[PDB]
Order: structure tokens, then C-alpha cells, then sequence
């Protein structure tokens, strides 16, 4: 029966793994007064299913099929309040091939609970049937080798200076010359997306130009970030 | 050390949660021992090859090899055996049926070793039906939207399947929905055809769904066959049937293709719309027992490539338990090993969309009882000449069935046993009901 | 041969096309809802069709919902219970359908649905 | 009057076949106690306009010209419930264009009639009235003979191995040894569509590089068949786009399991981009192994000749049945010849040929006979014939296209390759090392 | 903020403002509509809007999804919510809701006579 | 003192609407409405869903609850200190606020 | 339990969910206007709720305006004067609905609306 509302739902111990399951390991840090194991209960209540009042709705439907559920806590070593709490995520939680939905669904929401000083997710455990789901990299560490036919040793790279304020020419002409040198790449600084004095379809045109200049020279493949 | 020259029998080998397993029925030729006939089925449908190939040592083949894991006698049969092959995750194309099929089936049927072989069941891993959208809606997903609960649903296979005009074909269809039928359809092979040219059948099939649902008050469909010669052709039918709003099309999946269906299952997914798939030409491949491919392994494929409905027999008379079997893989999220049933394997499907199973053929009012004990509610039951032959004409031809329907429902629910008291179930009906009375006398 | 009347005959899906079902046809109903475990709750609307006002596109249709009598009866083992509240709902709401639906937590879907009143011209 | 519910029409022994009616005879086994004319009946009813209760909408239209009907039945010389049941179809039960709508019409229903223990489609006349709808081939055994500039000779390719397991450059060096060897073609298992380790796009480009570093170092025009085949169209579209892009002269596709809708759109797109399709029959033997029920493969042969395909895979070396289809693949015009299997004369009033192709664990010994087979209008693939020579893929090439070469120099000069084709084989191994190699690992 | 945070003289740092120069915002739209135009357009004046986020998250068909909206609308609520996690999942699809909120919003629209929606 | 270290000119760029949840309730409406001020949305989760006699009723019982703050505040009454005797003089004429009340009191 | 009306109950947006306003209770709503320094303005209209005729896309719905009754009371400094006008549109249109509306010339824009008047059986 339904009923006014108002750990009891969210910290077990028992809980078996499923290899479906997505888990997270957080370093949580309870506030005064709050058990380790409440803290638990909390990260995977209000990381999942959690609400403070009884809701009637909640009768159509199975609740312990969508409840991440603390399923196993530590104690940090050295630390007088600090712990690792496991909690454990169904797979029917998540939008498959969606990063944007994983982060969402279990770091949405529970860093800022009140009877939690400070929390860290540490890692997370994504199962196969879910990375499935995603294409992951265009390419893939031995597709590139053997694109770029590089193989033993480690790539090279330079980061061009200063990052802003040269011209859209005078950046490709140092990529040139530092590509010619024998670097794999060169390589658009974080910031540099489109600003005034380098525009970005001019920055390409010239890092163009340096690429394939520095590539008919040396014979070997070059390219810039 | 290559060595050029003239490795997948392994009775120790522990399969995989992502291995993609295979129950084959293998009819080794005279002098092929069973343990020999089981490592061809997995070389021949893998990495075996007749001669030594330098390229193997490129890289890792026990990675990439189909192994037989078990082999067991037939019962009943003298040189039939099940043979289990596993095969590696990392084979198949994600999302891909076509090269599923193409991996397991696509070569070893024709090895001269092999006097016979048949495809019983595989068992399709989670991490490998998750890259499948899997069907547009489902059962649960229809049922809400066709606000239809707690029966069976009804449907009547327009007849002669060719030689109306789609006008004359539209108002058959009317007659039915108006008389208490949730859908009408079109026959496998009624596509696009001189006389009846799909857009004119379109509308007025459109035109009759909507004169119905305004009369009844309960919403209607039609089964709008979109099946064609290319996907271009599919695909603007599928577009006709949006733009008209109308809830529900049709495919051929095995005669149009894996490839076209998912393009399509895809499309209705994307616009809303129901689609129920025909199995036309199953028979030619699931219907022999020692060769082929049985028809639950054609079930999960096409809940996997995408479907809402898929017909699964007429099972009519009093094979069932293999009927019960195939529907349960068809409907549910999860089924355990039963041999008893044809299910070789458990199947998870977590969560993937189950589809509806559709019953028919020769099927009429006294099979009512049976086929509401046989599918439950999660079913659709098609009366083509059930209800087009009924005395009165299709409105009181569809009266009768949705009227039988009804009781069999509610004696169900009330406990009764409709196995046993299914003839007087319709027989206290027809003393309310002139329409079922007059269905129950031609049909007895 | 009989015609198949063209009005008056409006259906509501399940159980529509069989006869006004007595107290007892009703209870009977009620009590198969409950055997199965599933939760029983009243809906009632004084428009008792669907129509299309405001899109027409694949599957959307209005009408579909009607409007909720209360809750549903969670934990209700008594389907003399359930006809209590048609009787209030009918005496609140003489002009109105009302309709008994259930609702299943484990397949987690709404699984019944059956006219049990139309006011005295529906 | 319309009354009531639940051979006498069915059956037609007199019927004169229509020039425009589809033909086609069913191999058909009988349930105990089934007459063979009942048989071939049910074959027609169920296969068209049979319906187990009367229906008053058949008042509305002529069913006599919507129905099939078996005109013939005959016994299989053999059986003592075997028999063959030609049924003739009206044209306009069929959707023009549409191999699918063909197959679905004809085979989509009566194979799961009770009263059949087994049944077997053999054979289809297609009519010209009803093959005129079709494209065909996106350009057929000349078209293609004349566009990669080769002649008299069948053409070698060599199929990739292992299947699975290689990075796409890995793959794609295989392909520019074996190439550059003397082989036109190198091939994508059917298997081999986009899987993890070797995604297609990647596969392409570096197949792509081996088919044109090749060509520049033999001189002859080169190609790999890149296969499109894919789950949905808009992938197997999109696929073929970028071949198309790389300048490349041929896709493959694996057409039954791939579908008769996708296929049709593929060839469609090939001849509007000049590219050659390569079709891969996987699944065949599902349906045409067993002599007593599915299809026989010439009726999967004829079907992709009507939806679209520029080779098409044959077999490896029954002979009879082999030519026989291959004749039904190539020629415009063939009569009928049931010691070949062909039960019907069958006019293709000059839709182009497809050009068959022979594979399996063949090597050069075999090469006599191949070549004595199918003559000069195939292309034989040699996957473990090439790969498996002891001196690698260029080598491997090598040796096959001498022998090949070798057999059709001394054919053209009169001599009986049926006969001579050991010695051939073995005075080509006196002046080729490479020849040589291979036949003393495969002899 | 890009680089700044991880330099190792730092123990830690926090941004806690940002003055944004007009003549950098002049190149942003900012607001599709803001909250002038809002209250414009759905015709509301006066008072906190009102919203009920539809719980539980996770679990409940789109139909009894939209069910649970209609009713909170229909009561005086001006909006219902999707939860930040339901996007597109197993047993509720994206479209399927958004065709059970549509009929929800229009239900409780036309029986209450003002402007509902749906986030 | 309010975590404004800058002066903010946004030169007419439009405003974005504020909006106050998680576990909020009836009893929370005065404060809600005093702090915010109207350009605000408040979200009344298990405040709704919560309510014993269904959603129809809490969210009746939540705009009542609004509106009768916003009278009170209009003629000059200070939410700050009058915010329970505001809500209990609503919850006489409205028995579905009188229910929520009740409840999370 | 008590169920929610679903008919007769329409409304007109703020204070609509609080009992019919009283004079005083109107008086003081509109004192709050003028200490605002915001222009009081009636509008009328025999339709009372918003509807969708000429158009469904995002943000378009007609029924929205009323119409103005004279114009804003620009100076004014005394809420009897704002009643004096309800009733005299009464007088003039007892079968429309009629709200009080406000303005502010330094928000610029309306960012009050209230009934003030409901017609006999409305
Ligand atoms: O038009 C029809 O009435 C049906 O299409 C019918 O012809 C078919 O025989 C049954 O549906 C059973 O066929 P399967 O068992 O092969 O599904
Ligand atoms: O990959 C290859 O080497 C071929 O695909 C090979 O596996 C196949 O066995 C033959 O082509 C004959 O097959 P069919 O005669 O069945 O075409
Ligand atoms: O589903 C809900 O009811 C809300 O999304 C809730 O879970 C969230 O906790 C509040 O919105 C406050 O969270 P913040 O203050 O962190 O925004
Ligand atoms: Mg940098
Ligand atoms: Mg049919
Ligand atoms: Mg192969
Ligand atoms: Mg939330």
C-alpha cells in the first residue's frame, strides 16, 4: 500500500556483480557524525533511485531493477574518515554509446549531497556489453602505424609558440621547419581554435603548405594537430 | 615454421560469455566419424583452410577459429548428430544480421563431407545483440500506443489477395475494422502489381482505417505492405505511410533481405511507425528436418534486425511445445535451456524489445478457445477466410471473431479451463450473438 | 442476413463487445486482477473516443488517456472494494465513462483495461 | 450466388503456356496417400489464389486469370512418389523489377503445405516481357572484358586468407604481392564486411594502395573485390561510395544473405558509377544441397542475373548441371536440355551474361580442367592455391597465371586439354621455376 | 582554465569570477528567448512558475511516463520534467516519450485552458 | 559579500530563469517565493508525486500554496515571518493543500 | 481521498486557484499595482482560453490577447478608479470574461494579469 513516504534501500553488502553491471569505486569522505556505512548507502541512493519522500508511482513498476546499490565498502588506509564505496549500476540505466549519459547518471548528481564532505570517483568498471555500444577511436593506436608506416619508436611532436600572436603564415613557417627536423607533427595549441589574426581556415591553408613542403622533403609522413 | 603443405575439435574447450555458440544438426557422409564431422562444421564455417597459407603466421588464429565443443547423438536417428560450435565475438559485424547469417551459415552447408546439416538455434551473447536496435516498438511499446490491453489482438487477411481494385480493396477492409478487427492486411505478395499500384491502395486503405476508427471509436490499422525491388522503392512507401499518419506497414523480411529490413526497421523506429513482418519463404529453408535452418533461429534474427509482429504458424490443431519454444524467444527477456521446447541455449536479450507472434491460416471461430490457451494475450490472430467468408459479409464476419475472442477472454480470466470448455465457452456465446451463431454453423 | 449497426455501438476495446456485464460479471473481472497480482484503478472521461486534434502523425493519437479516479488500489485484496469506488465515481460523475485498468510492476506496464459504466445515453 | 465456408480448378493438363506467363517446375513428393494430380495441384492453388473457405470478394474480379496452374505433371524417373509439376504464373502477378516480389509470389507460400512431404523449385521461365523490367547485370561479361582490356583467357583471382585475423595494411600487402604476381583480381571473404581489428574504410584505403602500386608495376589493369555487403543500405551505399571515390573498378556483394532489395539497389548504383559487382553466393547451399526440397541454384543463378550481378560464384569442379546453369548465366539464348538440367528455353533477349566463377581447393593441377570447364568467359580463384606457395603470393600468382596461359596457348593450337592437360601442366613446369614449385607441393 | 589548475606551485585553485566585457558578449546569441519572452509567450504573470519532475527517473513505461505528467498538469502545475538522466533507454525510447508528453501536455492544456508544457 | 567579484554589464543580453528543486515541499512555498521572487521555476518533485491523493491534487495543493503567497506578498505581508500562518489560513478553503500539509509538516 | 475536477474548473492564470476575489481583495491587488509604480489596465473577452486555429509550431497559440478595455490608466493614483472601469465593462459586456493586466515602463513589458470577472455560468 501506498503510504505518506519518508541504507534501507541502497547499502548491500550481499549484492553479487553482474557482468553487465557498470561499477563505480568512489572516495567518499562522510561528514561528521555520518557511518561509513549511511555514506555508502547515500552515494548509491542519490547517484540512482533515491528520493526523499514515498511516492506512489514508484508501484508501477520494479525498483531493485533500477537501484545502484553500495555493494561493498573500505576503509581508506591512513585516513580516520575516508572510504571506497562500490556501487553497482544496471546496464538498462544507460543510453548506449552515450558518454554524455554515463557521466550523467552516476556523477550527475550525487557530488553535492549534503551528508557527504567531499567525494571522488576513482574508476569505474564499463562492461562489455556496454562499450559495445560505442564506436570508440576513429582509428586506434595500430591503424595509425600503419597509416602513417611509423613503427618502433615513440611519435614526435612540437607544440608551436607563441600560441597566440604570430600570424597564420609565420606559425605554418615554423611548423615547416620544425617538421623538416624530423618531428612526426606539429601541433595547434589548446587555445588556438579561431581568433582574430589567425583565423582558422588561414592557419590550415599555411600549415598545409608546411606539412606537405616538409614531407616532400624528408620522404616521410608528416601532419599537424 | 610455415612448411607448405596439406585445430577446431576441441571437446575441452569452455565457451565464452561473448562467444556466439551454434547448435548444428550434422548428417555425416558414410565413413565420417561424428568427432570429425563436428570439426568440419566449425573449420568450414571459420578460419579452415585446405592448404597451408603463410599468412597465418600474421597473426593469432586461435583467436579466430569456430570450435566444436560438444557432440552428441540424435535421438531416434542413427547417423545424425548436434554439433555445438562456438565462435569468437570479435567475427561479427556489429548490428549486422546479414553477417551473422553470412559467418555461420554462409558456406558450410555446402561441404562434400557433409550429407546434411541443420541450423537448430545459436545462442546471441548481450554484448553482441546490444549493437542491434532490435524492434521499432515492441509488444509493450504497441500496446500503449494502440491503447489495445488484456486480449489478443485481431486481424483479417484480405482476399483474393490479387485481383481487386484498390478501391474495392479498401472497402473490404473497412467492412472488417468497422465490424470489431484491429487490423486489416495485405497479402505477402500484394506489393505494387498492374490494376492495384501501391500509392492508390495506400489511400484508399487510409481512408477506410480512419472511416473505421471514427465509426468504432477504437484505433485501427492496416498492414501496408512496403516489401519492393530496392530499398529505394521500400523506403518511399514507408514515407507514403507517415506523411498519411496511419499507425502500421509490412515487410517480407526473408524475401526482401536482412540488409533492406533493417534499413526499414530502422526508418519505423525513427517515424513511429509499427511494423509487422511476414515470414514468406521460410518453408524453403526451415521446414526439412535433417537440412536447412530452423525456424527459431529465423525468429531471433528477426527480432534482432528489427520487427513488431512476426508470424509464428497456425500451431491450430488440439508442433506446439516446439511453437511454445520459439514464441518464448520471441517475447520474452529471458529463457532457459529447455530441449523439450527446441531451446538449445538460454537466451538473455537484456532488455531488448520482444516481438508479437502472429497466428494463421486456416483458423476460424471454433479455434478461438485454443488459440487464446496456445499464445495468451501477446499474439495477434489473422482470419482471412475466418472472416471474409463469414454468411453476412465482413462486418458481421468480424463481429463473430472479436465476439469469440471476448468470451474466450473472459471465461479465461474467470478461471475457466478453455482447453476443455471451449466449445461450450462459444456455444453460451452464440445464444447472444447471431453473428458468432451464424460463423459457428458454416465452419463446425 | 444482419446488418452490422453503424451508431450506438461505440466500442471500448476488451470486453466492449460482450453484454453489460452484471455485478457479478464485473466482480469476477476484478477478482482474476487481483489473483494475478496486479493493481486495479478506475479512469473515467465524458468523451469516451479517440480523435486526432492535435497531430496525426505515425502513433499519436489523443483520447487515449482518460483521467485517473484517485489511486490506484495498492494492496487491495478485496474486489468488493474495487466496485465501492465505480459507485462513487458514478454518483460523482453520472455523465462520465468509467473504465477499470491494472497496472503490473513486474512486467512494469499498464496490462488491463475494460469499460465498467457509460451513462444512460452512451 | 456466394454460398459458403469451407484438381478441379487447380489443374490444368491442356493448358497452353502464355508467352508472358512465368514458368516454373517443381520437384514435388507427395504426402502418403496423395495423388500425384492433386500434388501438382496443390502446387498451383497454394502458390496463387487457394483459400480453404469461399469468399464473396472473388465475386468482385476474375480469379481464372489470377490463378496458377499446374499444366504438366511427370514422374522422376526413380521415385515412386517423385514427380515433376510445371505451373504456369499470369504476368501480372508479378511487381516489375523486383526479383523479390518474384520469389515471394512463387515460393513464399507452398513450401509448408502438409499435403507436400517435400518440394524442390528446379527451374523458371522468365519471360522476356518480364525480364525487360529488369536492369541486369550492371554491365556483363563483355562490358567488362572491354573496360579492364582483357581477352581469351579466363581471368585468376586469389581470395584472401586468413579470413579474419589480419590488420587491414597486413591484408592489404597480401593483396599487392599476389596482384603484382600475374593475378587481376584479389578478393574480401564474404565474411569480411567491417569487424573490429579491420574496419572497411581502412581495408579499402590500403587495398586500395595494392591494387594501384601493383598495376603501375605489371602494366595491367588490376582490381580487389571490395565488399560492401553491410547490415543496413545505407551502409552497403555508403561503402560502395567510397570505392567509387578511390577510382577502384569492382565491389562485391553476398546477395542472398545480403537480400534481393539491397542487392537490386547496389547494382543500380554500380552501373550509374561504372563499377563491376562481384557477387559472393553465400547461404546457397541452405537451400539448394538437398535434391529433395529448396531451390536449385539455378534458379538463385537466374535471379541474380535479373537483380543485378557482373560475376557471379559457380562452384568448383555435377558437370551436366554445372554447364548447363552456366549456360543460363552467360548465353542470351538457351534451349531447353533436361540432361542439363534446363527445363525451359529460356530467352534473354539481350540482357548481358554474368561471368561464373570457380573457387574452393583448387590448384594449378586443376587448371587443365577448369579451363576445359567453363572456357574463357570465368574467373577462377585460387585463396590456398596462391597463398600456400612455398615461395609466397607473387610467386604463387605467378605460377597460376603460367598455367593458366600454358593451357590456353596449347588449347588454342588444337590440343585435348581433357587429354593433355597433365603433360601441359608438366612442360610449363620445365621453363617456369615458380610453376614448378607449386606442383611438386600439390601434385 | 584550460592548463592553470594543474601547475604544481599551486596546492589548489578555484575561479570564483569572471567579468565578461560587453564587448565579448555582443558575440554570443545568449537566451534563445530569456525571461521576458518567456513569460510572453506562454501568457503567464505574477508568479514563480511551477514544475513536478516526473520520479521515478528510471522504470516506467512512456505511457504511464506521460499518465503521471497529464495528471501533474492538469492539477495547476505549468510544466512537468524530464529527469537530467532520462534521455533514450531500454523500455523507455526518446520518441516514444516524447509522443506520450505531447499528448499529456495537450490533454491538460485543453482541460485547464492554460499554456502547459513539458521540458 | 555575495560572491560578486565584477561589476556585470550584459549590455541587454536576456535573462535565464532560475530554478529552485530538490526536496521541496508546501511548507518551503513562502520562503521559495520570498527568495526568488516571481522570475523563478519551482520544482515539486516527491512534493507532487508525494501527495497522498495523487498528482492532480499536489499540484493543486502546490499552486495553491504559490498563489496564496504571492496574494499575501502583494498587499505587504512579510513572507519571512507570516509564511506558516499564510499556508495554514490556505489550507482552510483547500483541502488539498490541508492533505499535503499534513504530511510533511 | 478527493478527486481533482476536470470540468468546470478552468482558469485564468495567477490567483485563479485562490476563491473568488473579493472587492477588497481586488482593491488590494490593484494597491499593489500603483505602489509598484505599475499602469493598471483592463482587458474583456467572451473566449477565455487559449486555443491553437491559425498554427501548432513551438511558441504560437491564439487566445492569448484579450481585448483592451479604453487604455492603460497612465497616473492613475486611486484603485477605486480601476473598480469604477471593471464595473462599468461589466455594465457593458456581463457576457465576457474580464482581467486586470499591468505594465511597466521600466521592465518595459506587461508582468501582471489577474481575473477579475467571470460571466454567469463561467
Ligand atoms: O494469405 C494468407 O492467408 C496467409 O499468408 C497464408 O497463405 C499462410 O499460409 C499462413 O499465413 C501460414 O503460413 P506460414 O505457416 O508459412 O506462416
Ligand atoms: O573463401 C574461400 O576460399 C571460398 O569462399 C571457399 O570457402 C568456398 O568454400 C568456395 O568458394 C566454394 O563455395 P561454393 O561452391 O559453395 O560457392
Ligand atoms: O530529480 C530531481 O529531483 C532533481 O534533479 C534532484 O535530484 C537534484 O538533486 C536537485 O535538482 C538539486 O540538485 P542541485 O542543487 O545539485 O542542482
Ligand atoms: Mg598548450
Ligand atoms: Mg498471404
Ligand atoms: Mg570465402
Ligand atoms: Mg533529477
Amino acid at each position: 500500500g501506498f503510504k505518506a513516504g519518508v541504507k534501507l534501500t541502497y547499502y548491500t553488502p550481499e549484492y553479487e556483480t553482474k557482468d553487465t553491471d557498470i561499477l563505480a569505486a568512489f572516495r567518499v569522505t562522510p561528514q561528521p557524525g555520518v557511518p561509513p556505512e549511511e555514506a555508502g548507502a547515500a552515494v548509491a541512493a542519490e547517484s540512482s533511485t533515491g528520493t526523499w519522500t514515498t511516492v506512489w508511482t514508484d508501484g508501477l513498476t520494479s525498483l531493485d531493477r533500477y537501484k545502484g546499490r553500495c555493494y561493498h565498502i573500505e576503509p581508506v588506509v591512513g585516513e580516520d574518515n575516508q572510504y571506497i564505496a562500490y556501487v553497482a549500476y544496471p546496464l538498462d540505466l544507460f543510453e548506449e554509446g552515450s558518454v554524455t549519459n554515463m557521466f550523467t547518471s552516476i556523477v550527475g548528481n550525487v557530488f553535492g549531497f549534503k551528508a557527504l564532505r567531499a567525494l571522488r570517483l576513482e574508476d569505474l568498471r564499463i562492461p562489455p556489453t556496454y562499450s559495445k555500444t560505442f564506436q570508440g577511436p576513429p582509428h586506434g593506436i595500430q591503424v595509425e602505424r600503419d597509416k602513417l608506416n611509423k613503427y618502433g619508436r615513440p611519435l614526435l611532436g612540437c607544440t608551436i609558440k607563441p600560441k597566440l600572436g604570430l600570424s597564420a603564415k609565420n606559425y605554418g613557417r615554423a611548423c615547416y621547419e620544425c617538421l623538416r627536423g624530423g618531428l612526426d607533427f606539429t601541433k595547434d595549441d589548446e587555445n588556438v581554435n579561431s581568433q582574430p589574426f589567425m583565423r582558422w581556415r588561414d592557419r590550415f591553408v599555411f600549415c598545409a603548405e608546411a606539412i606537405y613542403k616538409s614531407q616532400a622533403e624528408t620522404g616521410e609522413i608528416k601532419g599537424h594537430y | 615454421g610455415f612448411k607448405a603443405g596439406v585445430t577446431y575439435y576441441t571437446p575441452e574447450y569452455e565457451t565464452k560469455d561473448t562467444d556466439i555458440l551454434a547448435a548444428f544438426r550434422v548428417t555425416p557422409q558414410p565413413g565420417v566419424p561424428p568427432e570429425e564431422a563436428g570439426a568440419a562444421v566449425a573449420a568450414e564455417s571459420s578460419t579452415g583452410t585446405w592448404t597451408t597459407v603463410w599468412t597465418d603466421g600474421l597473426t593469432s588464429l586461435d583467436r579466430y577459429k569456430g570450435r566444436c565443443y560438444h557432440i552428441e547423438p540424435v535421438v531416434g536417428e542413427d547417423n545424425q548428430y548436434i554439433a555445438y560450435v562456438a565462435y569468437p565475438l570479435d567475427l561479427f559485424e556489429e548490428g549486422s544480421v546479414t553477417n551473422m547469417f553470412t559467418s555461420i551459415v554462409g558456406n558450410v552447408f555446402g561441404f562434400k563431407a557433409l550429407r546434411a546439416l541443420r541450423l537448430e538455434d545459436l545462442r546471441i551473447p548481450p554484448t553482441y545483440s546490444k549493437t542491434f536496435q532490435g524492434p521499432p516498438h515492441g509488444i509493450q511499446v504497441e500496446r500503449d500506443k494502440l491503447n489495445k490491453y488484456g486480449r489478443p489482438l485481431l486481424g483479417c487477411t484480405i482476399k483474393p489477395k490479387l485481383g481487386l481494385s484498390a478501391k474495392n480493396y479498401g472497402r473490404a477492409c473497412y467492412e472488417c475494422l468497422r465490424g470489431g478487427l484491429d487490423f486489416t492486411k495485405d497479402d505477402e505478395n500484394v506489393n505494387s502489381q498492374p490494376f492495384m499500384r501501391w500509392r492508390d491502395r495506400f489511400v484508399f486503405c487510409a481512408e477506410a482505417i480512419y472511416k473505421s476508427q471514427a465509426e468504432t471509436g477504437e484505433i485501427k490499422g492496416h498492414y501496408l505492405n512496403a516489401t519492393a525491388g530496392t530499398c529505394e522503392e521500400m523506403i518511399k512507401r514507408a514515407v507514403f505511410a507517415r506523411e498519411l499518419g496511419v499507425p502500421i506497414v509490412m515487410h517480407d523480411y526473408l524475401t526482401g533481405g536482412f540488409t533492406a529490413n533493417t534499413s526499414l526497421a530502422h526508418y519505423c523506429r525513427d517515424n513511429g511507425l509499427l511494423l509487422h513482418i511476414h515470414r514468406a519463404m521460410h518453408a524453403v529453408i526451415d521446414r526439412q528436418k535433417n537440412h536447412g535452418m530452423h525456424f527459431r533461429v529465423l525468429a531471433k534474427a528477426l527480432r534482432m534486425s528489427g520487427g513488431d509482429h512476426i508470424h509464428a504458424g497456425t500451431v491450430v490443431g488440439k508442433e506446439r511445445e516446439m511453437t511454445l519454444g520459439f514464441v518464448d524467444l520471441l517475447r520474452d527477456d529471458f529463457i532457459e535451456k529447455d530441449r523439450a521446447r527446441g531451446i538449445f541455449f538460454t537466451q538473455d536479450w537484456v532488455s531488448m524489445p520482444g516481438v508479437i507472434p502472429v497466428a494463421s491460416g486456416g483458423i476460424h471461430v471454433w479455434h478461438m478457445p485454443a488459440l487464446t490457451e496456445i499464445f495468451g494475450d501477446d499474439s495477434v490472430l489473422q482470419f482471412g477466410g475466418g472472416t471474409l467468408g463469414h454468411p453476412w459479409g465482413n462486418a458481421p464476419g468480424a463481429a463473430a471473431n472479436r465476439v469469440a475472442l471476448e468470451a474466450c477472454v473472459q471465461a479465461r480470466n474467470e478461471g475457466r479451463d478453455l482447453a476443455r470448455e471451449g466449445n461450450e465457452i462459444i456455444r453460451s456465446a452464440c445464444k447472444w450473438s447471431p453473428e458468432l451463431a451464424a460463423a459457428c454453423e458454416i465452419w463446425k | 442476413m444482419q446488418v452490422w449497426p453503424i451508431e450506438g455501438i461505440k466500442k471500448f476495446e476488451t470486453l466492449s463487445y460482450l453484454p453489460p456485464l452484471t455485478v457479478e460479471d464485473l466482480l469476477k473481472q476484478i477478482e482474476y486482477l487481483l489473483r494475478s497480482k496486479w493493481v486495479p484503478c478506475l479512469e473515467f472521461s465524458k468523451v469516451g473516443f479517440v480523435y486526432r486534434e492535435n497531430h496525426r502523425s505515425p502513433g499519436y493519437y489523443d483520447g487515449r488517456y482518460w483521467t485517473m479516479w484517485k489511486l490506484p488500489m495498492f494492496g487491495c485484496t478485496d474486489a468488493t472494494q474495487v466496485l465501492k469506488e465505480l459507485e462513487e465515481a458514478k454518483k460523482a460523475y453520472p455523465d462520465a465513462f468509467v473504465r477499470i485498468i491494472g497496472f503490473d510492476n513486474v512486467r512494469q506496464v499498464q496490462l488491463i483495461s475494460f469499460i465498467a459504466y457509460k451513462p444512460p445515453g452512451c
